[PDB]
């Protein structure tokens, strides 16, 4: 019971890791 | 004046020939002559323990403490 | 009431500082756990 | 710009902005409490650290009345 | 007027004097453990 | 009055002359390092 | 291990068996970290210093730098007047290449040392052992910080694997 | 276009929602502080004042009522213990009701003037633009805090026209809330001497009516007015923030060193009352003058009260705690019900040993048993194969005095190693740990939190100082710098 | 001028290098 | 015009070394505590206080040699030389460890005026002040440890020495006796503390790859005027590595440099808040989750269980020649020891 | 045992102030589709 | 005796809708002040 919130977190974790590498706000030129 | 103008400078190493090793010997009489064991009150390798006093000194007291370093470093 | 505020500004979060405040939350998130359930 | 009734007393309190004693004014008056206020952080410190012993004054938890 | 790089040369093996003279006194007098 | 707090007056006069000393010896070289308008 | 507290059962048991505070490639490394976040935050803060006027003071700080650009988007003469009034003239890098040079030098060149700290302390020859090194002339130890150190050393050398050893001296 | 940390700056150029902003931040500071001491109250256990006082259940806002002056509640029980038929409005839960009823209109307040923010009254007369005179606001309301400080110290404090401080004798046993007079002399700054807090808020208040005497007539110089920029308003933030932190550690600084402002009967002990057995002594001191008027040994130890006893104990001490374990000290052992009385321990030869005590820094010690002149005579030993001094050679007995222990002899070594261990920790009480679920390691008192937070709060208000101080001496060039 | 300022630093530091390289040579 | 105007006029002008105004607070304060620990870790003996030898009179080389703090019984006095420990003697007030005083308050009104010092240059310069900021990073890890750590400890012995190996043994000291290593403070404090090492490793040595050629030389470091308004690096090329190496990177040189200030200081803020917690003793000890575990089921090991066992032997060991003023004498039987060593 | 008030202090320390931040990029995105005019401004 | 799961759920069944419902009032705002152009659009 209690470790399931450490799971949580840490896959929760990687979830906005995977978001802010592939749907990163593209920078364009001009 | 530029720095390095001066230390190439002949003048600059006529005045710091006799300064500097008037100032290390001082720096060596210093030590050799006894002194900085008095200044600042280092024990001499012949004085961390004495005849009477056979255990590591420290100080117990806030106020005498003054008091009883007069008496730590008599003997 | 009295008129408009002439001090109305707007608020910007961009997408990049977005990851930046939920990667701050939840990392202090599980770095503090362990300590709080102690 | 909307009067009301407390708006109108303490109108004068606010009505002056910006002016200003020309020159060095009472700056030298206020160094001298400066230095003096430096002073007295420095004794009511070194009371409470009894480094600074005062006759009569000791520094323990004392009887209060009760 | 002295070359500089005279000046770097001899300050530069004055301090190399000065060290190797510390490292002596790690294995010589007091703090040797002799 | 007692042996602090003499002690600690005198170090609040030799607190004023080393404030004293560096203030004094700075205004008389201020006079005379004035720079050209 | 790979864990955290697993890493500092390896900080304290390898501080006991090898001494690597007195070993002068961690001493390197320190200096090379410590130096590290130095030149960083030092740079870091130069750089923010000398920002040029491009935007206005309710929108942000950053979207003064449009991406790609060409033109420069800090005032480098006025950064290096500041650090050369800071300590002194003649100890201020112009050159922006050689500054951006050493901040690579630096850490990575304390990192490369550090980590041949660990690797020749893998084979046990530790760091410095000052231990009963200031004797007087009687002959009696007087202690150092060292002799203070190796208490420390001890108390956690006699309590690493409490059951694992069978004789007087952790050969591994 | 503003980032998220500066979106509270729209208040900049409006004085006259800065107020309703200022309100607002005080709706929830007094609605805080009403709504945290109805939960304390809900809490609290007023069964025994003596063996559970208020800082071993965790109060920590309920020791600042009851320091100016507010013993009695609604429920008809007292911190002092006499019984009270009416406490009128100002009790507990009159305060916290009352924090609560100002909080409600200090919302509706913020409010108005948030809504109502064109008025005359912040305009200025000459140009027309939000202006304040920040040298005479400075003047009122430095006024303002001479009269609130004259008007504490003459009439709060002293009984003129009010209760008084809770005053204490020097060994926390008796306790109560009296009139003060005030110490005029160098006895006033003793900060152990509670005449010397009269004495301030009385003094310094006049100073402080003044002052804003002064800084209401007199205008600034031309130099001063440019110099601190007074024109801007972050100069009295960059300022206020100064005179802030520089007021967190001094409260912080003497809660944790004892003040006559931080009474042991109310915050619990501090650490330099178990460094320096300032409790241990006393105890002694009081039996030292029993047995010389012609006593036994355990009607000696009876006359010693509870309480005492009680400050004589490590897991009183505030050094003791953990920072990420939560809740009162009473979950860290249990209530406490009885003294067990004081174990005198005496080997077969018969000296009196006495347990040498564990120190604030170690949470292991060793249990040893130490004579008079130092010597190790008996401990109890980690390694038992080649002991020399074990409790089972060295044949000590333990002999109890006082408490419900009052005449007992244990002399077996299985039961004079469980008395040796908790007589380290120095007195031995009896707890109730199943009320509270207590675990078992020791907690914090609130002395140990408000310095906690005070003088981490106090670090962070010095980094307060440096930005919103630079902000307001460059404020020319925070959209960044000219190049030319 | 700064003769002042080197020489703050200097004086000192070669005075202590003189009781440094005596005391390699004290024995007990 | 006016004789503040002469003074003032005085102190700002171009000369080898900056005075200033907080030059006056400065100079002084920081050339007394510089020289102060010069001569307590060559001359001065911790024999009193200690018991120990921190001085080069005393066979200690560099890394053995310190200022070391006063005794116990000294409490928290501050030590003056007029005071009424030292009562004017110089001698006596170095032999009670008064130099260690004398270094700290000067130190830290050296820091006060090397803080000064960075506002009142960038005024004349005329940019914006975050030097002045984050040099208060340093300021809060030399305040809350060098003073706010032992006036919460039972006396100013409980600080760091102003030496080599006695800031070792205050490492060490701090993990026995407080377990620091596993305080959430410490750890956002080296994840700054690696990570701003970090970040001037890769700016580093990614503007010095991703140079323009403005030369025909092979040395890049001479293709570079200080007043040119060209960048010296493609920003666009070395955003386009990153993003395929790293998969996310900056596209902006302001957010950039002002993320290499906040990952290095924000990590002695966060470090200092802990250390400051430690004055109190209101350490993270123990997981009571973990203790009461292996408490009823005397088979159950973690790594973290592991770490109490060492810290028993630091609590115990170095306890006795830590602190010679408690005289702690402990027999051999008490000592955890494990087995056969 | 643990502290059954710390998943309290643990998931609403996570939703509450992330959940806050998704805010301030959604009001963002809505202010720039606000001003441009095309198909979502409405 | 009560369900220590149950805090869980009314304060994650107040919290996560309710703070889901101001996050469509507030674009619904920024919207408004997105095409309406003046000193909030940005
Ligand atoms: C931010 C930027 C800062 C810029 C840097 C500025 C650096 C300036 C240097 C500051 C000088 C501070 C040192 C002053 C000496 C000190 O502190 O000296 C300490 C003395 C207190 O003295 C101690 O007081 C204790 C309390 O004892 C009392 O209680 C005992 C048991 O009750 C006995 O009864 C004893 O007789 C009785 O006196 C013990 O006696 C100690 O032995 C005795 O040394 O207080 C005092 O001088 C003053 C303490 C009150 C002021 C509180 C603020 C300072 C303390 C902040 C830390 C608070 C702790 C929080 C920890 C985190
Ligand atoms: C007397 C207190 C006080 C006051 C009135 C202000 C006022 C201000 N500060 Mg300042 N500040 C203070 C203390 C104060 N500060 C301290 C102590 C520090 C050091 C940490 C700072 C550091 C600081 C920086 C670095 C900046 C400001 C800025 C600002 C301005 C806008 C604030 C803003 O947009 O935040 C908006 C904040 C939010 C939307 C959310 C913040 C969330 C916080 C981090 C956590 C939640 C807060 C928590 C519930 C509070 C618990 C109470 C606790 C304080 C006891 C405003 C003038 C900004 C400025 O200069 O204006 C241009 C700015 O950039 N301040
Ligand atoms: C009849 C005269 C009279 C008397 C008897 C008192 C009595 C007292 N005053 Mg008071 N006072 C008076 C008139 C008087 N006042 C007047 C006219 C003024 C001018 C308005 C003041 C202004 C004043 C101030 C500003 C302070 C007192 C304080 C005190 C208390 C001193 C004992 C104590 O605990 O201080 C303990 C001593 C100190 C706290 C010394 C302060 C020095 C600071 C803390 C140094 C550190 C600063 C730094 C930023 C901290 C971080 C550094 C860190 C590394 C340490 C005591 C209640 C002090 C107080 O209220 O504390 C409870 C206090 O701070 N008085
Ligand atoms: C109507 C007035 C009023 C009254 C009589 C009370 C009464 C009380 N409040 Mg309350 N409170 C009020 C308004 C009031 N409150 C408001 C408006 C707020 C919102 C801001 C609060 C917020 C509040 C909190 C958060 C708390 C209380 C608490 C308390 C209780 C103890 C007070 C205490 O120890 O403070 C001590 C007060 C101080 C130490 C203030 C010191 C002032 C500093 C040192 C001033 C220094 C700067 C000065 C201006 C410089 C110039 C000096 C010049 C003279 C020379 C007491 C029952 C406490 C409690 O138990 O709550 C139930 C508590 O924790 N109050
Ligand atoms: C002039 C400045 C004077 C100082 C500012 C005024 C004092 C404010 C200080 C805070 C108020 C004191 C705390 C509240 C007291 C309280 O509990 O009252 C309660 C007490 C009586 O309270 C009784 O106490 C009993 C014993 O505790 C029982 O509890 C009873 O239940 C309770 O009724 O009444 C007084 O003290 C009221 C006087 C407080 C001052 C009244 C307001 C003064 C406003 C004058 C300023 C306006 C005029 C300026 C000119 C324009
Ligand atoms: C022109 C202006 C010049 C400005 C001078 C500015 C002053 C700053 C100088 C700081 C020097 C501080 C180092 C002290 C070392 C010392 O003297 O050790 C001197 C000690 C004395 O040596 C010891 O002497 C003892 C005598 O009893 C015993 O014999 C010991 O065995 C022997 O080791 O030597 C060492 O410990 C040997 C190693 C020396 C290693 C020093 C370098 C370590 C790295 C520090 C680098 C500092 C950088 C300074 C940059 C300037
Ligand atoms: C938006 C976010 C909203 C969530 C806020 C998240 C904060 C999480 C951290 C606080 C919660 C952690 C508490 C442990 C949980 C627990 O069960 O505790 C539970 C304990 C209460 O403890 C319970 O008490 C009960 C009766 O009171 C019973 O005795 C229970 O047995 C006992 O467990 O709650 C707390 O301790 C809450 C304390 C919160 C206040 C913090 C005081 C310290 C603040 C110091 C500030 C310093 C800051 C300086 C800057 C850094
Ligand atoms: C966004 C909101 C996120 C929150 C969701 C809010 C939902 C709240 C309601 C569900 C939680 C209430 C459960 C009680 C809490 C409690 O502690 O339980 C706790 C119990 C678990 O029970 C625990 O179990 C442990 C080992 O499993 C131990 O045995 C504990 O003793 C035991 O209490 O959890 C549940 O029962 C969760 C059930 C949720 C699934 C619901 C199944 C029924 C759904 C039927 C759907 C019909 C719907 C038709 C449409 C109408
Ligand atoms: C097999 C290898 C493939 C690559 C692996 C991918 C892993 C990459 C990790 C993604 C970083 C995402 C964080 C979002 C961050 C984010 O999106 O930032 C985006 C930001 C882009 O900034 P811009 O210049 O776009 O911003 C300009 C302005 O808009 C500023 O707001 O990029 C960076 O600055 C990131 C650089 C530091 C990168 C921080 C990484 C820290 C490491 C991760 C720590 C978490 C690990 C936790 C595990 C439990
Ligand atoms: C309207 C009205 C009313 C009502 C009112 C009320 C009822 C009130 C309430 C109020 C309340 C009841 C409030 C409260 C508040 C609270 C708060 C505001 C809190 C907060 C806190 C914080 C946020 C903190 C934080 C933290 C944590 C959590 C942890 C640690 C850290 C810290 C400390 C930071 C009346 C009827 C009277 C009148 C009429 C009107
Ligand atoms: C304490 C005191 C005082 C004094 C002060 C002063 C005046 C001091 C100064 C001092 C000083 C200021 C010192 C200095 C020292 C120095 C030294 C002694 C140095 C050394 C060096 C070395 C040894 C190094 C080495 C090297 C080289 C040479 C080269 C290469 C590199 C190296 C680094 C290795 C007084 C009177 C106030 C009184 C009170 C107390
Ligand atoms: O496995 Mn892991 O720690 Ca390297 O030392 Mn030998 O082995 Mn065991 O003991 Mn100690
Ligand atoms: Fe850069």
């Amino acid at each position: 019971m209690e470790a399931l919130v450490y799971t949580f977190l840490l896959i929760g974790t990687l979830m906005v890791i995977f978001f802010a590498v592939f749907f990163r706000e593209t920078p364009r030129i001009l | 004046r530029p720095f390095s103008d001066i230390i190439t400078s002949v003048r600059y190493w006529i005045i710091h020939s006799i300064t500097i090793p008037s100032l290390f010997v001082s720096g060596w009489l210093f030590i050799s002559t006894g002194l900085a064991y008095d200044v600042f009150g280092t024990p001499r390798p012949n004085e961390y323990f004495t005849q009477d006093r056979q255990q590591v000194p420290l100080v117990n007291d806030r106020f005498s403490a003054k008091q009883e370093l007069e008496d730590l470093t008599k003997g | 009431m009295t008129g408009p505020n002439p001090n109305k500004q707007a608020v910007e979060l961009n997408r990049t500082s977005l990851y930046w405040g939920l990667l701050l939350i939840f990392v202090l998130a599980v770095l503090f756990s362990s300590y709080f359930f102690n | 710009a909307l009067r009301t009734r407390l708006g109108e007393i303490l109108r004068p309190l606010n009505a002056e902005y910006g002016k200003v004693a020309p020159g060095w004014g009472t700056t030298p008056i206020m160094g001298i409490v400066m230095l003096a206020f430096l002073i007295f952080l420095v004794i009511i410190l070194q009371i409470y650290n009894s480094s600074l012993i005062i006759e009569n004054v000791d520094v323990d938890w004392a009887n209060g009345i009760v | 007027r002295i070359p500089l790089w005279l000046v770097g040369l001899v300050g530069g093996l004055a301090v190399i004097t000065m060290l190797s003279l510390f490292f002596y006194g790690s294995y010589s007098g007091l703090g040797s453990s002799l | 009055m007692t042996a602090s707090l003499s002690n600690f007056i005198a170090s609040l006069i030799a607190g004023g002359v080393v404030v004293g000393v560096i203030a004094i010896a700075l205004i008389v070289i201020s006079k005379s390092d004035r720079i050209l308008r | 291990p790979l864990g955290i507290s697993g890493t500092f059962n390896f900080m304290l048991v390898f501080q006991a068996e090898h001494n690597i505070l007195m070993h002068p490639f961690h001493m390197a490394g320190v200096a090379g970290v410590f130096g590290g976040s130095l030149f960083s935050a030092m740079h870091g803060s130069l750089v923010t210093s000398s920002l040029i006027r491009e935007t206005t003071e309710n929108e942000s700080t950053n979207y003064g730098y449009k991406f790609g650009q060409e033109e420069e988007t800090y005032n480098i003469v006025a950064a290096h007047g500041y650090f050369g009034r800071l300590i002194f003239q003649y100890a201020s890098f112009n050159n922006s290449r050689a500054l951006h040079f050493f901040l690579a030098l630096w850490p990575v060149v304390g990192i490369w040392i550090t980590s041949m700290g660990i690797s020749t302390m893998a084979f046990n020859l530790n760091g410095f052992n000052f231990n009963q090194s200031v004797v007087d002339s009687q002959g009696r130890v007087i202690n150092t910080w060292a002799d203070i150190l190796n208490r420390a050393n001890l108390g956690i050398e006699v309590m690493h694997e409490r059951n694992a050893h069978n004789f007087p001296l952790d050969l591994a | 276009a503003l980032p998220w940390y500066r979106v509270h700056t729209v208040v900049l150029n409006d004085p006259g929602r800065l107020i309703a902003v200022h309100l607002m931040h005080t709706a929830l500071v007094a609605g805080w502080a009403g709504s945290m001491a109805l939960y304390e109250l809900a809490v609290f256990d007023p069964s025994d004042p003596v063996l559970n006082p208020m800082w071993r259940q965790g109060m920590f806002v309920m020791p600042f009522m009851t320091r100016l002056g507010i013993t009695d509640s609604w429920g008809g029980w007292s911190i002092t213990g006499e019984s009270v038929s009416n406490p009128g409005i100002w009790s507990f839960e009159g305060v916290a009701l009352s924090h609560i009823i100002l909080s409600g209109m200090c919302f509706l307040a913020a409010i108005w003037h948030w809504v109502y923010w064109d008025l005359e009254l912040f305009r200025d007369p000459r140009t027309g633009e939000p202006a304040l005179d920040l040298p005479k606001i400075f003047g009122i309301h430095l006024f303002l805090s001479g009269l609130l400080c004259f008007g504490f110290g003459a009439f709060h404090v002293t009984g003129l026209f009010g209760p008084g401080i809770w005053v204490s004798d020097a060994y926390g046993i008796t306790g109560k809330v009296q009139p003060v007079a005030p110490a005029w002399g160098a006895d006033g700054f003793n900060p152990f001497n509670p005449g010397g807090i009269a004495a301030h808020h009385i003094a310094a208040g006049i100073f402080g009516i003044f002052a804003g005497i002064f800084h209401l007539t007199v205008r600034p110089p031309q130099r001063l007015y440019r110099a601190l920029r007074m024109g801007n308003i972050e100069t009295v933030l960059s300022s206020s923030i100064s005179a802030v932190f520089f007021a967190a550690f001094v409260t912080s600084g003497t809660m944790w060193y004892g003040a006559a402002a931080t009474p042991i009967e109310l915050f619990g002990p501090t650490r330099y009352q178990w460094d320096s057995g300032y409790f241990q002594q006393e105890i002694e001191r009081q039996v030292e003058t029993s047995v010389s008027e012609g006593l036994s040994e355990s009607q000696a130890w009876s006359r010693i009260p509870d309480k005492l006893a009680f400050y004589d104990y490590i897991g009183n001490n505030p050094a003791k705690g953990g920072l990420f374990r939560a809740g009162p000290m009473n979950k860290g052992d249990g209530i406490a019900e009885a003294w067990l009385g004081h174990p005198i321990f005496r080997d077969k030869e018969g000296r009196e040993l006495t347990v040498r005590r564990m120190p604030a820094f170690f949470e292991t010690f060793p249990v040893i048993l130490v004579d008079k002149d130092g010597i190790i005579r008996a401990d109890i030993p980690f390694r038992r194969a080649e002991s020399k001094y074990s409790i089972e050679q060295v044949g000590v007995t333990v002999d109890f005095y006082g408490g419900k222990l009052n005449g007992q002899t244990f002399k077996d070594a299985p039961t004079v190693k469980k008395f040796a261990r908790k007589a380290q920790l120095g007195e031995v009480f009896e707890f109730d740990r199943t009320s509270l679920e207590s675990d078992g390691v020791f907690r914090s008192s609130p002395r140990g939190w408000y310095t906690y937070g005070h003088a981490n709060f106090a670090l962070l208000f010095f980094f307060g100082h440096l930005w919103h101080g630079g902000r307001t001496i460059f404020r020319d060039v925070f959209t960044g710098i000219g190049a030319e | 001028f700064r003769w002042l300022a080197i020489h703050g630093l200097a004086i000192p530091t070669v005075f202590f290098l003189g009781g440094i390289t005596a005391m390699q040579f004290i024995q007990r | 015009r006016g004789l503040f105007d002469l003074v003032d006029d005085w102190l700002k002008k171009d000369r080898f070394v900056f005075v200033g105004w907080s030059g006056l607070l400065l100079f002084p304060t920081a050339y007394l505590a510089a020289g102060g620990w010069m001569t307590g870790t060559t001359f001065v003996t911790s024999w009193y206080t200690h018991g120990l030898a921190s001085s080069y009179l005393e066979g200690c080389n560099f890394l053995t040699a310190a200022v070391s703090t006063p005794a116990n019984s000294v409490g928290h006095s501050l030590l003056l030389l007029w005071g009424p420990e030292a009562q004017g003697d110089f001698t006596r007030w170095c032999q009670i460890g008064g130099l260690w005083t004398f270094v700290a308050l000067h130190g830290a009104f050296g820091l006060i005026g090397f803080c000064l010092r960075q506002f009142e240059i960038a005024r004349l310069v005329g940019i914006r002040p975050y030097n002045a900021i984050a040099f208060s990073g340093p300021i809060a890890v030399f305040v809350s440890v060098f003073l706010l750590y032992p006036l919460g400890q039972a006396s100013w012995f409980f600080a760091p020495s102003f030496g080599v190996a006695a800031i070792f043994r205050f490492l060490l000291f701090l993990q026995g006796f407080h377990n620091w290593t596993l305080n959430p403070f410490h750890m956002m404090g080296v994840a700054g503390i690696l990570g701003g090492a970090l970040l001037c490793a890769i700016h580093g040595a990614t503007v010095e790859n991703t140079l323009f050629e403005d030369g025909d030389a092979a040395n890049t470091f001479r293709a570079f005027t200080p007043t040119q308004s060209e960048e010296t690096y493609s920003m666009v090329t070395a955003n386009r590595f990153w993003s395929q190496i790293f998969g996310v990177a900056f596209s902006n040189k302001r957010w950039l440099h002002f993320f290499m200030l906040f990952v290095p200081v924000t990590g002695l803020w966060t470090s200092s808040i802990g250390i400051v917690g430690l004055a109190l003793n209101l350490r993270a000890y123990d997981f009571v989750s973990q203790e009461l575990r292996a408490a009823e089921d005397p088979e159950f090991e973690t790594f973290y269980t592991k770490n109490h066992l060492l810290d028993e032997g630091i609590r115990a060991w170095m306890a006795a020649q830590d602190q010679p003023h408690e005289n702690f004498v402990f027999p051999e039987e008490v000592l955890p020891r494990g087995n056969a060593l | 045992e643990v502290q059954f008030g710390a998943y309290l202090a643990v998931l609403l320390g996570t939703f509450l102030p992330a959940l806050f931040l998704v805010n301030l990029f959604i009001q963002t995105e809505a202010r720039k589709a606000g001003k441009a005019g095309g198909q979502d401004s409405d």
